[PDB]
C-alpha cells in the first residue's frame, strides 16, 4: 500500500523549488498523513500599484512581467481588457493570431513542467543507473511508440552521460535530492527511470524549438512583441514561409507530446495509481480558450473551443455559466489593510501590510478569491471536467482513451493523479489542433491581411480581459479616467488554487488538496510536493 | 572527472523570465553547459531538493573549497527590513549580500538584477533595487526583460574562460550591448526617408514602414536583437512592433508611454 510514517509534527517546506516564484507550504500532520496546510506566498512586487495612473496602452507590457514561465498570458489578457475597454472588436486575423500564440505557450509550458517541474517528484534520476539499457529498450516498446531515441543504444548514452555526471561527485540540480539513496514514496523501476531520465534531456532542446515557433508570431520568448489595441502588429506572420516554418517546429514539438510526454505520463500514473485517491478537490472555473468569437468577453465565455463553466461539488451533471459579477477577493488572512474583504476586481483594492511570518491571521502576499463564497480550482483539470461534462468531443475521446488506459472511473481524476493526467490530456488536444488552426490563419491571411482595428480612447470606462492561460482563468480588470488608468487589477489563475483563506476561514484549492497527504518520510515530505506542483504553481503570477 | 565551476543562482523579485531565457541557449544547449561546463550548484527553478534539503544545497555551494560564481535574477525589495521578499525565512537582501561576498563574480542576469527592473517602477511600493545598489559592489549587468540567452551564456562563457568582458558604463558587456538596436534595424532606410507609420492598421504598417512615430525607443536602446534575433527566428520590430528600450536602465519609467515619443 502507499507508504505512510506515523509522524506527528509540523512540517515547513520554504523554498517550494521547481515552481515559478516564491512559496512556503507549512502543514500539521498526525500519525503520517497532513491534517491541515497553510499556502504561504513570499514576494510582493505590486503592479497593480505601479500601473495606476499610467497609459492604458503601456498596460500590457508591465502585465506581461507578471510572468516569464506563461509569458504572453497577460500581455493577452491586458490587450484583451483593454480591447473590451475601448470597445474595439479585433479583426479576425488578431483573433486567429492570438490565440495560435496561447496555443504555443500551452505546448511549450506543459512540457516544460511535466519533465523539468514536477517529474522529479516521480523519478529517480539516480535509480536509472542501475537499469539495464537493453531491458529498458524492450519496456520503452511495450509503454509507448517506437522511436530511436528509445533505443538501447540511446538509452545507454544517456545513461553513460549521467553516470559520468554522477561519478564527478558534483550533482549540480539533484544534490540533497529527496530520492537519493531510495525512497518508499518512489515506486517506479530503473528501467522507467532511465527512460523519463533521456526524455527529460530530450524535452530540455524541445522546448527551444517549442519556443521558436511561438516566437515566430510572437516576435520573441520569453515576452512576445505582437499585441497592441484592436489586434495585433505582425503581418509577417500571415505571411506563407513564416507558417510552414511554424507548422514544422509546432509539428516536431507535437510528435514528442505524443511519443514521450503522454507516453510517459501515463507510465507514471500506472504506477502511482494511488494518487488518484490523494489531493482531490471539488470545485472548478474557466473561462475558456480558443474562441471563434472574442468580440467580447460574453463572446469569448461562450465560445471557446475549450468551454467556460462553473462545477460545483463534483457535480458533472450541472455546469454553471461563469458570472463575472459573483468573482471577488478576500484579504482577512494576506498581508493587506483591514477594509479589503469582498471586493469585486473592477473595486480592487491593493493596499499591502505585512506582519510577520507564520501569522495564521495572515500568511500570504496573495488575496483570496471566491465565487459567491466558494473557493475554485482553475487549469487543466477545471478545463478538462468541464469539457467533459459538456461532451466536447476531443475531452470525450482523450479522457476515455486515460480512464482506459488506466482501468480507472472518472471520478479518480478529482485527485493529484487527475490534475497531473488533466495536464497532458490538453496538451494532445492542443497538438491534433494545431493544423487547423495554422490553416485557417493561413487562407485567411492569404485573402486579406488585416490585423488590426481603429479605435478611439475613452475619457471613462471600464473593461475585463478574460484568457485560460496554461494554469487557468485569468482576467484583468481595468476602470479608465481621464483616459488614464484608475484601477488595474489582477486576479490570476494561482492566485484562485494557490491563494490562502478567504473570509469564511476557507482553505483554498492547494490547503484543501494537501489535507490526507500521507509522509512515508516526514525528513523528505516527496508528497507535499508531488500536490502543490499538479497545481503548477506560479506565485510571481498568483501576487504580481 | 575535470571539476567544473560551481555556479550558484538566485531568484529574487523577479517572474522567471530570465530563467527561461537562459534555457532557451542553443550554442550549447542547457543540458550541455551544465553537464559539462559549470556546475549549477542552485537554481530554485529546476534544482531537486527543496526547502530545508535546498538550502542546505545553498549552504554547502557557497562554502565550497574552489569557490563559486554568483548569478543573479530579480531585483531586491528593502522595505520593511527586507521582508516582503523572503526564502527560506530569510529576506532576499540578506541572502544575496552573503553569496555575493565570496563571489568570484557577480553576473545580474535581467533588467530587474541590475537596474531594480518592474518592481522599481513608480511608486515603487517594496522600496525595490538594482543588485549593486543594494550591495554597492560592481556588477556584471546582462540586461533586457529579458536578456538574449546569446547574450548571458556567452557572458558566462567568457567569465570563466577570458575573465571579465569590457564592460559600457551601465556595466554591460560591449560584445553584446555596443550598438544600438536602431543602427541595425532593416527599417532603418525609412525613419531616414521620414517614411513612418501613424497606426498599426495602417498602410504604411503593412509595408514594414519604421516605427518611430508609434513610440519605438530602437535609437536610444542597446541591444543586438537585429542582428542576433530571438529564438533563431525574430525580433520585435520584425513583428511590426515598437521596441520597448527594454535593456534600458528604468526603462519602465524612462521609456514611457511605449507607444509615444513624448
Ligand atoms: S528582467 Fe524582465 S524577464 Fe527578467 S526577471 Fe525582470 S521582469 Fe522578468
Ligand atoms: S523601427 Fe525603431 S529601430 Fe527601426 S529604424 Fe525605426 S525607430 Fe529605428
Ligand atoms: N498560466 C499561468 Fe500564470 C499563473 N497562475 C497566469 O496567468
Ligand atoms: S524591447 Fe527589448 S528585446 Fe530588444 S527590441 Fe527592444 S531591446
Ligand atoms: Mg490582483
Ligand atoms: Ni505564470
Amino acid at each position: 500500500p502507499t507508504p505512510q510514517s506515523t509522524f506527528t509534527g509540523p512540517i515547513v517546506v520554504d523554498p517550494i523549488t521547481r515552481i515559478e516564484g516564491h512559496l512556503r507550504i507549512m502543514v500539521e500532520v498526525e500519525n503520517g498523513k497532513v491534517k491541515d496546510a497553510w499556502s504561504s506566498s513570499q514576494l510582493f512586487r505590486g503592479l497593480e500599484i505601479i500601473l495606476k495612473g499610467r497609459d492604458p496602452r503601456d498596460a500590457q507590457h508591465f502585465t506581461q512581467r507578471a510572468c516569464g514561465v506563461c509569458t504572453y498570458v497577460h500581455a493577452l489578457a491586458s490587450s484583451r481588457c483593454v480591447d473590451d475597454a475601448v470597445k474595439v472588436s479585433i479583426p479576425a486575423n488578431a483573433r486567429m493570431m492570438r490565440n495560435l500564440v496561447m496555443a504555443s505557450q500551452y505546448l511549450h509550458d506543459h512540457l516544460v513542467h511535466f519533465y523539468h517541474l514536477h517529474a522529479l517528484d516521480w523519478v529517480d534520476v539516480t535509480a536509472a543507473l542501475k537499469a539495464d539499457p537493453n531491458k529498458a529498450a524492450k519496456l520503452a516498446a511495450s509503454i509507448a511508440p517506437a522511436r530511436p531515441g528509445n533505443s538501447a543504444k540511446a538509452l545507454k548514452a544517456v545513461q553513460d552521460k549521467l553516470k559520468a555526471f554522477v561519478e564527478s561527485g558534483q550533482l549540480g540540480i539533484f544534490t540533497n535530492a529527496y530520492f537519493l539513496g531510495g525512497h518508499k514514496a518512489y515506486y517506479l523501476p530503473p528501467e522507467v527511470d532511465l527512460i523519463a531520465t533521456a526524455h527529460y534531456l530530450e524535452a530540455l532542446h524541445m522546448q527551444v524549438k517549442a519556443a521558436s515557433a511561438m516566437a515566430i508570431l510572437g516576435g520573441k520568448n520569453p515576452h512576445t512583441q505582437f499585441t497592441v489595441v484592436g489586434g495585433c502588429s505582425n503581418y509577417q506572420g500571415l505571411t506563407k514561409d513564416p507558417l510552414a516554418n511554424y507548422l514544422a517546429l509546432s509539428k516536431e514539438v507535437c510528435q514528442f507530446v505524443n511519443e514521450c510526454y503522454i507516453p510517459d505520463l501515463l507510465a507514471v500514473a500506472g504506477f502511482y495509481k494511488d494518487w488518484g485517491g490523494i489531493g482531490g478537490t471539488s470545485n472548478y472555473l474557466a473561462f475558456g480558450e480558443f474562441a471563434t468569437d472574442d468580440s467580447s468577453p460574453e463572446k469569448h465565455l461562450a465560445t471557446s473551443q475549450f468551454p467556460s463553466g462553473v462545477i460545483t461539488g463534483r457535480d458533472l451533471g450541472k455546469v454553471d455559466n461563469v458570472d463575472l459579477g459573483a468573482i471577488y477577493e478576500d484579504v482577512k488572512y494576506s498581508w493587506y489593510a483591514p477594509g479589503g474583504d469582498g471586493k469585486h476586481p473592477y473595486d480592487g483594492v491593493t493596499d499591502p501590510k505585512y506582519t510577520k511570518l507564520d501569522d495564521k491571521d495572515h500568511y500570504s502576499w496573495m488575496k483570496a478569491p471566491r465565487y459567491k463564497g466558494k473557493a475554485m480550482e482553475v487549469g487543466p483539470l477545471a478545463r478538462t471536467f468541464i469539457a467533459y461534462a459538456k461532451g466536447q468531443p476531443d475531452f470525450k475521446k482523450v479522457v476515455d482513451m486515460v480512464l482506459g488506459k488506466l482501468s480507472v472511473p472518472a471520478t479518480a481524476l478529482h485527485s493529484t493523479l487527475g490534475r497531473t493526467a488533466a495536464r497532458g490530456i490538453e496538451t494532445a488536444i492542443v497538438c491534433a489542433n494545431m493544423e487547423k488552426w495554422i490553416k485557417e490563419m493561413a487562407d485567411s491571411g492569404a485573402k486579406d491581411n488585416t490585423l488590426c482595428a481603429k479605435w478611439e480612447m475613452p475619457e471613462e470606462s471600464k473593461g475585463v480581459g478574460l484568457a485560460d492561460a496554461p494554469r487557468g482563468a485569468l482576467s484583468h480588470w481595468i476602470r479608465i479616467k481621464g483616459k488614464k488608468i484608475d484601477n488595474f487589477q489582477l486576479v490570476v489563475p494561482s492566485t484562485w488554487n494557490l491563494g490562502p483563506r478567504g473570509a469564511q476561514g476557507d482553505k483554498s484549492p492547494v490547503e484543501e488538496a494537501l489535507i490526507g497527504t500521507p509522509i512515508a518520510d516526514p525528513k523528505r515530505p516527496v508528497e507535499i510536493l508531488r500536490t502543490v506542483h499538479a497545481f503548477d504553481p506560479c506565485i510571481a503570477c498568483g501576487v504580481h | 572527472a575535470k571539476h567544473r565551476p560551481s555556479v550558484v543562482w538566485l531568484h529574487n523579485a523577479e517572474c522567471t523570465g530570465c530563467t527561461e531565457a537562459a534555457i532557451r541557449t542553443i550554442k550549447p544547449y542547457i543540458d550541455a553547459l551544465i553537464l559539462d561546463t559549470i556546475s549549477l550548484d542552485y537554481q530554485e527553478t529546476i534544482m531537486a531538493a527543496a526547502g530545508e534539503a535546498a538550502e542546505a544545497a545553498l549552504h554547502q555551494a557557497l562554502e565550497g573549497k574552489d569557490g563559486y560564481y554568483l548569478v543573479v535574477e530579480g531585483g531586491l525589495p528593502t522595505i520593511d527590513g527586507g521582508q516582503w521578499g523572503m526564502v527560506a525565512g530569510h529576506p532576499m537582501i540578506e541572502t544575496t549580500k552573503k553569496a555575493a561576498a565570496k563571489a568570484k563574480g557577480i553576473i545580474c542576469i535581467g533588467t530587474c538584477s541590475a537596474y531594480g527592473g518592474v518592481q522599481k517602477a513608480k511608486p515603487n511600493p517594496s522600496q525595490a533595487k538594482g543588485v549593486s545598489e543594494a550591495l554597492g559592489v560592481k556588477t556584471i549587468n546582462i540586461p533586457g526583460c529579458p536578456p538574449n540567452p546569446i547574450n548571458f551564456v556567452g557572458a558566462v562563457v567568457h567569465v570563466l574562460t577570458k575573465g571579465i568582458p569590457d564592460l559600457d558604463e551601465n556595466g554591460r558587456p560591449k560584445l553584446f550591448y555596443g550598438e544600438l538596436v536602431h543602427d541595425n534595424c532593416p527599417r532603418l532606410p525609412h525613419f531616414e526617408a521620414s517614411e513612418f507609420a501613424p497606426s498599426f492598421d495602417s498602410e504604411e504598417a503593412k509595408k514594414g514602414f519604421c516605427l518611430y512615430e508609434l513610440g519605438c525607443k530602437g535609437p536610444v536602446t542597446y541591444n543586438n536583437c537585429p542582428k542576433v534575433l530571438f529564438n533563431q527566428v525574430n525580433w520585435p520590430v520584425q513583428a511590426g512592433h515598437p521596441c520597448l528600450g527594454c535593456s534600458e536602465p528604468d526603462f519602465w519609467d524612462t521609456m514611457t508611454p511605449f507607444y509615444e515619443q513624448g
